Parts: structure tokens; sequence; C-alpha cells
């Protein structure tokens, strides 16, 4: 799963459950 | 809101928008729904960061001052105790917001209507999801609130191993799944508004998705349900 709060990241450990960082900065 | 619509403004006066202190401004992170004057409920995971949240009531665009918005910061945060950033799929994804002061009840700023505890829809019931999250897999955070009619999906075929499986629990309510229509990032938090004898009750609280995307053709999104947290939720708010 990938929880659907909207929030910045570095890298895809910065977002949770199974939400990856993208290019753009932000979890999804 | 991924599938959906831009909603007549003001016309979900319990969707609060929760945003956290970004340099000099302020960033809609997730969606919440008033309960109470000086109470908001969002999910848990909407506050795992500890960042400087406040809440925005009567609101319609993100960018542009509509007039009928006002901004309240988050003073007291109670999460549930059961709530493991670690786990999503346990529940428990529910928390309690209380604001800084009591906001102003007006036609844009009105309480939620919660369902009574335990009830549990039918599949296929009638509900709107709300929200300012991304309309599309990688896209930007909706400037207007968007609303996306997201039928429910009862227990037994959500739980089943086509959908989401034990990754459910009947702790959650599933609405959607049809592979067009689905919450985004940004609708955390937000309500899942369901029409039960003429009048619209917030039976969730948007927890995920799947971890392919979005919108996923039976993966609807999940929502902590409201109903079995009732009790929890008036105990937070006596324990003032
Ligand atoms: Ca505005």
């Amino acid at each position: 799963p990938c929880t659907l709060e909207y929030m910045r990241c570095k890298q895809d450990s910065d977002c949770l459950a199974g939400c990856v960082c993208g290019p753009n900065g932000f979890c999804g | 809101v991924v599938g959906g619509t831009e909603a007549q403004r003001n016309s979900w006066p319990s969707q609060i928008s929760l945003q956290y202190r970004s340099g000099s401004s302020w960033a809609h992170t997730c969606g919440g729904t008033l309960i109470r004057q000086n109470w908001v409920m969002t999910a848990a995971h909407c506050v795992d960061r500890e960042l400087t949240f406040r809440v925005v009531v009567g609101e319609h665009n993100l960018n542009q001052n509509d007039g009928t918005e006002q901004y309240v910061g988050v003073q007291k945060i109670v999460v549930h105790p059961y709530w493991n950033t670690d786990d999503v799929a346990a529940g428990y994804d529910i928390a309690l917001l209380r604001l800084a002061q009591s906001v102003t009840l007006n036609s844009y700023v009105q309480l939620g209507v919660l369902p009574r505890a335990g009830t549990i829809l039918a599949n296929n019931s009638p509900c709107y999801i709300t929200g300012w999250g991304l309309t599309r897999t990688n896209g930007q955070l909706a400037q207007t609130l968007q609303q996306a009619y997201l039928p429910t999906v009862d227990y037994a075929i959500c739980s089943s191993s086509s959908y989401w499986g034990s990754t459910v629990k009947n702790s959650m309510v599933c609405a959607g799944g049809d592979g067009v229509r689905s919450g985004c990032q940004g609708d955390s938090g937000g309500p899942l508004h369901c029409l039960v004898n003429g009048q619209y009750a917030v039976h969730g609280v948007t927890s995920f998705v799947s971890r392919l995307g979005c919108n996923v053709t039976r993966k609807p999104t999940v929502f902590t349900r409201v109903s079995a947290y009732i009790s929890w939720i008036n105990n937070v708010i006596a324990s003032n």
C-alpha cells in the first residue's frame, strides 16, 4: 500500500508504506 | 481525487485542508473533517511527521482568496494508540486535532455528520470522496476542491484475494476500484461522504491506495471506518 498524504521527500525511505519519492520531490 | 470534478464551492462545509508550515508559507498535505468547533478528524499518518500544522475551514481554492476561509493552528494532536506508522494495513489510521481556537460556524463551515457506531454500508453504497489531492498519478494538487463518486466495495469483495486480500480489515471501508476514479496523494485524512436516509455522513477517513498507483482496477481507495471509532472519538473529546 501507499498512503495518500502529499509530502515532500528526498529519498524513498522518507515516504510512508510502499510509497516512493518521485523525481519531483514528492511521495507517491 | 482522480477522475472527479470540481465541487460546487463550500458544498462540503465540513471538509478541511490540513497544511504544514513550509518556509514563509503553508503547504496542503491532507484533508480532514471538522467534527467540533475546535476538533478535526484526520488520518494518523497525516501527522506522523511532527511538523507545524494549521487547518483551513471553508476552503475551496488553495491558492486564491475565496472570502470564506478561516485559518486556525493545530494546538494538540491525539493519535490512536494502536496506530503503527510501519503498518498502515493494520488499521487504526485516525487522529484528532484540537484547534488553537474554535472556528466560527456558518454556511461554509459546518460540523461533519458522523454515522452511528458500528454501522457498515452495503456493497455499492453511494458515496463521494472529496479533496485537493492529485487528479492524476505524478500530477500536482488540485487547486480547487474536487469530488468523485466512489461507491463502496463491501468487505467480502474488498478482502477477497482478487482485491486487497487480508490487507483490508473490517475496520476499513473500500470504495471505487474501477481503475478510473480514486483518491490520490493529498486526499489522506479527508472524508468519504455517503448518502444514507437523505443525509450525507462521513463514513471514512482516506487512508491508502495500491503501491501500483492511485487509480488501479480492483484496488479501491481504502478508508478508516469512522463508525468503528465513535467511542474512541468521544473518549478523546471527553478527556478534553
Ligand atoms: Ca482559498
